[PDB]
């Protein structure tokens, strides 16, 4: 069924499954019209998919292109995330299709269900987990070829960088969500803390800083002291 | 005008005839029903005074054949059989009827409730749905199981009612994911309707049946059937106007037979709100909108 804290080492054993986020599908800015009424515009868009076993995210950009002339935006980015999903499950091989595929956002559920019915052994799970991932916009190189896009199209990431040489999937998967938390909390102080030092650089082939494994401890400390301090300001403790 | 004689009552129950119910005590000299109304299905039903576990019943259509009820001890429940043999029926119906120990079918001459909630029912379709080839009435009870539910255990036990599953392929059609399943008219006008049921009169006859079947008998399986068949046409934004006027007309007439008291059990909050409230038809089905609100406004 749903995917909690009680089933969380499930993430990182062998059966391949893919997270899907949608929460950067369909995004616009709001703006005052001549005439003083309300309009949007959309901006280019992007569906986050990612296997936390290996890093691997496949990133489908969603061109402001596909909105022209359809008519109710939220559901229609629902529907045409399940179909960029089922047809990027129909591209792998076999062995590196998913058996299961965990949403972040419920609504996901019936759209992705209906687009995988010819695909029964997959399940289609839920979450318990309020997982940052619409916080993958606040990683520049992501957010840098989103923006550029005159297109559809997917590009391919390791999240992990290098990590995996180091530490577990397990590891990995926890700094990423604590890097992605703290973007999303306070993004300006969170990029403070992950380029202060201008010694360490972020590989041409990766999204994040080469950090040492003691230097990745005082950046997750830093990391964990910045959640918690945002915490502090907003409930004023 | 027919009649159904009953060989004895050797067990305390209590016998419905459609609508109608009324008592027999044990061993008390009845020997059935008469003047029952040519032209309709029937169904007569039980449930024993001793243990109200199992509802049971039987549909017949006396132009079919000579249909009777007789106890079987063994077994442990009051049977239809066939006679065969015309005059020896007919003399049988003759004697009882003469000693008045048969009880009258009591149809109020104004009261179109029976043809309005059976309008589209026909035995051949009934047959269809409850195999038992052998027999022209057919056997329902509570516990009898749907061809769905077992999917989801004995086969010749089971109500063959036509599935129907909103995500599925038979309900989305390649390519048309978002359209088929926001809209059903695909799966309603093309699959059931052209496809499996031929005409609106053979879908709403298995409506009718389901909706009969879940009152009477309790039977779960058919009040799902029952929901599935409103949901699919009240989600469907392209549905011809005579068959909405005709749905709305059915459901008025039954939710206005239905018990007051077994409205919790056998009405869906979801499948009534989201049909008079969220649907494409949502302002198509005024009688029935209207009675739903003035007998079931909690529900709602
Ligand atoms: C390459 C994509 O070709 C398809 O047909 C997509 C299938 N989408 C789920 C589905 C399959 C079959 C019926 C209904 C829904
Ligand atoms: C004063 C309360 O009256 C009742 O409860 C009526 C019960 N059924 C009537 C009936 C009798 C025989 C055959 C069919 C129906």
């Amino acid at each position: 069924g749903a995917m909690n804290s009680s089933n969380y080492a499930e993430l990182f054993n062998n059966d391949i499954k893919l997270f899907v986020d949608d929460t950067n599908v369909y995004r616009v800015t709001v703006h005052k019209t001549f005439e003083g009424n309300v309009a949007t515009k959309a901006i280019n868009g992007c569906i986050f998919t990612l296997n936390p076993k290996t890093g691997h995210l496949f990133l489908k950009i969603i061109h402001t292109s596909v909105w022209a002339g359809q008519k109710r935006l939220s559901q229609l980015a629902k529907w045409k995330t399940a179909e960029e999903v089922s047809a990027l499950v129909r591209s792998l091989p076999k062995e590196e299709q998913p058996k299961q595929i965990i949403v972040t956002r419920k609504a996901m559920l019936d759209p992705l269900e209906v687009h995988m019915l010819d695909f029964p052994n997959i399940a289609i799970r839920p979450t318990e987990l309020r997982l940052p991932f619409s916080a993958a916009m606040s990683i520049d190189k992501l957010s840098d070829v989103v923006m550029k896009a005159t297109e559809p199209q997917m590009v391919l990431f390791n999240i992990y960088d290098d990590w995996l040489d180091r530490i577990s999937s397990y590891t990995a998967f926890s700094r990423l969500t604590l890097l992605l938390r703290a973007l999303k909390t306070n993004e300006e102080s969170a990029k403070m803390i992950l380029l202060s030092d201008p010694t360490i650089t972020i590989k041409s082939y990766h999204l994040w800083p080469s950090f040492t494994d003691e230097q990745w401890i005082t950046i997750e400390s830093q990391m964990r002291d910045l959640i918690l301090t945002e915490y502090g300001r907003k409930y004023n403790v | 005008m027919n009649t159904v004689p009953f060989t004895s009552a050797p067990i305390e129950v209590t016998i419905g005839i459609d609508q109608y119910s009324f008592n027999v005590k044990e061993n008390q000299p009845f020997h059935g029903i008469k003047d029952i109304p040519i032209g309709h299905v029937h169904v007569i039903h039980f449930q024993h005074a001793d243990n109200s576990s199992m509802r049971y019943g039987y549909w017949f259509d006396c132009r079919m054949g000579n249909f009777y009820i007789q106890y079987d001890p063994k077994d442990g429940l009051y049977k239809m059989m066939e006679e065969r043999d015309g005059a020896k029926f007919e003399n049988i119906v003759h004697n009882f009827k003469e000693r008045q120990m048969m009880v009258s079918y009591p149809k109020i001459d104004e009261d179109d409730t029976w043809y309005n909630l059976t309008e589209f029912v026909q035995m051949d379709k009934i047959r269809k749905i409850v195999r038992k080839d052998e027999n022209q009435f057919s056997y329902v009870d509570s516990s009898m199981t749907t061809v769905q539910e077992n999917e989801l255990s004995d086969p010749a036990h089971s109500l063959n009612y036509t599935v129907i599953n909103f995500k599925s392929r038979e309900a989305i059609r390649p390519g048309h994911e978002m359209e088929d399943f926001l809209d059903k008219s695909y799966y309603l006008n093309t699959v059931m309707l052209q496809g499996i049921f031929k005409n609106s009169s053979n879908y709403f006859g298995e409506l009718q049946f389901a909706f009969l079947n879940a009152m009477f008998f309790g039977n779960y399986g058919s009040s799902l059937q029952w929901h599935a068949m409103i949901e699919l046409i009240c989600s469907s934004a392209t549905v011809p106007k005579h068959m909405l006027d005709k749905l709305d007309e059915i459901l008025y007439y039954q939710i206005k037979t239905l018990p007051e008291q077994y409205s919790d059990i056998l009405l869906n909050e979801r499948v009534w709100n989201i049909c008079l409230y969220s649907s494409f038809q949502k302002n198509s089905l005024h009688n029935t909108e209207k009675i739903m609100e003035n007998k079931y406004p909690e529900l709602l």
